[PDB]
């Protein structure tokens, strides 16, 4: 047994939101706009001081043509993320959209507004233009799956919400020991291939991340 | 919203590092490479440590994602390993490693990069010093 919530993750198409799964998953960030099909379904772990949680993150596509599947997609939802981008403001339009939708097959499962993209200077919804989780009880949080900022705020929000422990903590990963080193030959060459392929290849952009 | 499991108990939170000595830690960002696409994608940013057990004497590279305080890379440090330049640069190494960051045993090819190349440079120096008496 382990503690497993299904989260449904909503929004525009191009707002970021499997971007921001996949920062959380890998660490990467895809620069590339690759539209999801249909959904896809993503496990992200956080660990506790109540242990480990589970979230398996429904990333559906914002796409219309995908519009009458949604509510299969949103059987025994728990729980959701609805993204916008804070560069169009047709995104944030659209979220009573999502949000009518959602709450008419889910009707009272924890939800949490998200405008992404806040890592771009010229931004077009202003904080002052927010005003639908005030009007819907609803979490936001401004992120970025770029700088991560806020990016972790979503999930343990809702994590207490779902826990029911106003005081959930998110604590660092426990370290376990890793596999013992046969070194073997026979295997070896193949990842020396692989290692020269990796040296020759130039290292993205020195970012001011650092 | 009314809770939908029971409330699972309090654990003892533990880093996985109490029983170790860090002989590095400095931050830095972690590259991993993806053979399918060909190319270099950001695995985490955060304080990479070499640790070594206080009774094993067992040596290790550990890295923690900032804010998710997630591992991004988890393996012993073996004979075998040779941190390499990447593309001439005197701040950014490449090595293999059968990493353990999602506790599943991966081969992979990673890279880490530093800001200046003093912080590389030492960090080259400990991970060396720690290949020599490695239990
Ligand atoms: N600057 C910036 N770009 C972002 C951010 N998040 C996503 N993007 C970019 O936005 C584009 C679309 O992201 P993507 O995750 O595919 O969007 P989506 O919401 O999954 N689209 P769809 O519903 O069609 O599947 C990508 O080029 C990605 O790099 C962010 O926080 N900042
Ligand atoms: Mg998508």
């Amino acid at each position: 047994p382990q503690v497993q919530f299904k989260l449904v993750l909503v929004g525009d198409g191009g707002t970021g939101k499997t971007t921001f799964v996949k920062r959380h998953l890998t660490g990467e960030f895809e620069k590339k706009y690759v539209a999801t099909l249909g959904v896809e379904v993503h496990p992200l772990v956080f660990h506790t001081n109540r242990g480990p949680i589970k979230f398996n993150v429904w990333d559906t596509a914002g796409q219309e043509k995908f519009g009458g599947l949604r509510d299969g997609y949103y059987i025994q939802a728990q729980c959701a993320i609805i993204m916008f981008d804070v560069t169009s403001r047709v995104t944030y339009k659209n979220v009573p959209n999502w949000h009518r939708d959602l709450v008419r097959v889910c009707e009272n499962i924890p939800i949490v507004l998200c405008g992404n993209k806040v890592d771009i200077k010229d931004r077009k919804v202003k904080a002052k233009s927010i005003v639908f989780h005030r009007k819907k009880n609803l979490q936001y949080y401004d992120i970025s799956a770029k700088s991560n900022y806020n990016f972790e705020k979503p999930f343990l929000w809702l994590a207490r919400k779902l826990i029911g422990d106003p005081n959930l903590e998110f604590v660092a990963m426990p370290a376990l020991a890793p596999p013992e080193v046969v070194m073997d030959p026979a295997l070896a060459a193949q990842y020396e291939h692989d290692l020269e392929v990796a040296q020759t290849t130039a290292l993205p952009d020195e970012d001011d991340d650092l | 919203f009314e809770p939908v499991v029971p409330l699972p108990d309090k654990i003892e939170v533990k880093t996985g590092e109490e029983d170790e000595e860090e002989f590095f830690c400095n931050r830095a960002k972690l590259f991993r490479f993806d053979v399918e696409s060909k190319e270099w994608k950001e695995r985490g940013i955060g304080n990479v440590k070499i640790l070594r057990h206080k009774t094993s004497g067992k040596i290790r590279l550990l890295m923690r994602r900032e804010q998710v305080l997630k591992i991004c890379a988890n393996h012993y440090i073996s004979p075998d390993m040779k941190l390499t330049p990447n593309a001439g640069s005197d701040r950014s190494f490449v090595w293999h490693a059968l990493d353990y960051a999602d506790e599943l045993p991966k081969p992979e090819q990673l890279a880490i990069r530093f800001k200046t190349p003093e912080e590389a440079a030492l960090f080259k120096c400990k991970f060396e010093e720690a290949q020599s008496i490695l239990k």
